[PDB]
């Protein structure tokens, strides 16, 4: 405890950059979620709602792929037991990405049906 | 832009490579993403056509409209046994057009079909653009390589791809010949030299025996396995890890495509680490059902998992020697080509077979063919 090393600062900076990359992808997901809600609860004729939902397909697949590439980059990190702050940050980031992926899967279940 | 030099291009089944001879040496050219090899991939989307890394990067999002392995189809008839066997494993459609194969895709909302030489011409166009971006000069002249076993139709279709791409194809030379040229094997003083080319890279395994006499190259024999490579070695590792996760947690991660992909990507990276290190570590948080997977693999374990595959690479070497009517003791030079030849066990098995003989391996194996083609291009310019 209280043995913080300069070396861990390098891993924490790598994780912060990954956190920023996740925030950018999460902003794309937020727009997709708002558009999906807008179609489901909006005033488009029931005959045109299928086409509007179907148009989100390319973007949701691109968002899923971006999150998968972040997971692959996080998976390159090797953190010793002593780097407790980095291990907590890594775990928190993976769970955040996995939660986002589950939201992407919900979008996929609601389009092109 | 002013006129540039002639280039050497290795048009591979999965990756392609371009080199240029200048300032007395070969420079292998990095693409726009900084990679010294470029995926031989072309993707068709709702709005554009993507080539190389950009096409490989979106394969998971658009599998049916992302073409690769065009080299397996070029110059072949639709009914060729190779075409029919290969078609079963591709996510894109292959159709028959009056006896000739065509790839069929959705492009900008319309159904389109392309001949294999058209697909290869798009890959060649990217390689030409890669050379121009680096040189800051226009590139028109090139030497393109082909496998030694390619027939007249396969050789002609490759030339056609070059012409379509707007390249002036100076010459078409065999891949094992290009590798021998890179090492200056034709330049060694004395009588005829027998050369064995061991090419394990890009999803194919090719063994070739060449005899060089007064600078003339003659192919004596060819042997190999059309579908063998790094993916097979990586797979053995994946099976090992899936079994380890079952033993440790009593959970099967095999049906979760994302968990298998995270594991496969980590295995590919660990395999590369094992080229120069004796152990590799893997840490994957929340791999499956929130379980963290922290493990490691030694180079010895990697070798054991792949023992039958590695040993099996010597059967083609024996078959090529038999077909060339030569004793192993009669082989003057051994050349390593392709990324999998970086595996120390493969090098050891081959050096032991040839009773301690040193291997020609100083040139990056992935680049050796482009290197030789770049030397040939400089000679013809």
């Amino acid at each position: 405890l209280g043995s913080n090393s300069p070396q861990e600062e390098v891993e924490l900076k790598k994780l912060k950059h990954l956190e920023k990359s996740v925030e950018k992808i999460a902003d794309q997901l937020e727009e997709l979620n708002k558009e999906l809600t807008g179609i489901q609860q909006g005033f488009l004729p029931k005959d045109l709602q299928a086409e509007a939902l179907c148009k989100l397909d390319r973007r949701v697949k691109a968002t899923i792929e971006q999150f998968m590439k972040i997971l692959e980059e996080i998976d390159t990190l090797i953190l010793p037991e002593n780097f407790k702050d980095s291990r907590l940050k890594r775990k928190g980031l993976v769970k955040k990405v996995q939660a986002f992926l589950a939201e992407c899967d919900t979008v996929e279940q609601n389009i092109c049906q | 832009m002013s006129k540039g030099p002639a280039v050497g291009i290795d048009l591979g089944t999965t990756y392609s490579c371009v080199g240029v001879f200048q300032h007395g040496k070969v420079e292998i050219i990095a693409n726009d993403q900084g990679n010294r090899t470029t995926p031989s991939y072309v993707a068709f989307t709702d709005t554009e056509r993507l080539i190389g890394d950009a096409a490989k990067n979106q394969v998971a999002m658009n599998p049916t409209n992302t073409v690769f392995d065009a080299k397996r189809l070029i110059g072949r008839r639709f009914d060729d046994a190779v075409v029919q066997s290969d078609m079963k494993h591709w996510p894109f459609m292959v159709v028959n057009d009056a006896g000739r194969p065509k790839v069929q895709v959705e492009y900008k909302g319309e159904t389109k079909s392309f001949y294999p030489e058209e697909v290869s011409s798009m890959v060649l166009t990217k390689m030409k653009e890669i050379a121009e971006a680096y040189l800051g000069k226009t590139v028109t002249n090139a030497v393109v390589t082909v496998p030694a076993y390619f027939n007249d139709s396969q050789r002609q279709a490759t030339k056609d791809a070059g012409t379509i791409a707007g390249l002036n194809v100076l010459r078409i030379i065999n891949e094992p010949t290009a590798a021998a040229i890179a090492y200056g094997l034709d330049k060694k003083v004395g009588a005829e030299r027998n050369v064995l080319i061991f090419d394990l890279g890009g999803g194919t395994f090719d063994v070739s025996i060449l005899t060089i006499e007064d600078g003339i190259f003659e192919v004596k024999s060819t042997a190999g396995d059309t579908h063998l490579g790094g993916e097979d070695f990586d797979n053995r590792m994946v099976n090992h890890f899936i079994a380890e996760f079952k033993r440790k947690h009593k959970k099967d991660i095999s049906e979760n495509k994302r968990a298998v992909r995270r594991l496969r990507t980590a295995c590919e990276r660990a395999k590369r680490t094992l080229w120069s290190s004796t152990q590799a570590s893997i840490e994957i948080d929340s791999l499956y059902e929130g379980i963290d997977f922290y493990t490691s693999i030694t180079r010895a374990r990697f070798e054991e998992l792949n023992a039958d595959l590695f040993r099996g690479t010597l059967d083609p070497v024996e078959k090529a020697l038999r077909d060339a009517k030569l004793d192993k003791s009669q082989i003057h030079d051994i050349v390593l080509v392709g990324g999998s030849t970086r595996i120390p066990k493969i090098q050891k098995l081959l050096q032991d077979f040839f009773n301690g003989k040193e291997l020609n391996k100083s040139i990056n194996p992935d680049e050796a063919v482009a290197y030789g083609a770049a030397v040939q291009a400089a000679i013809l310019s």
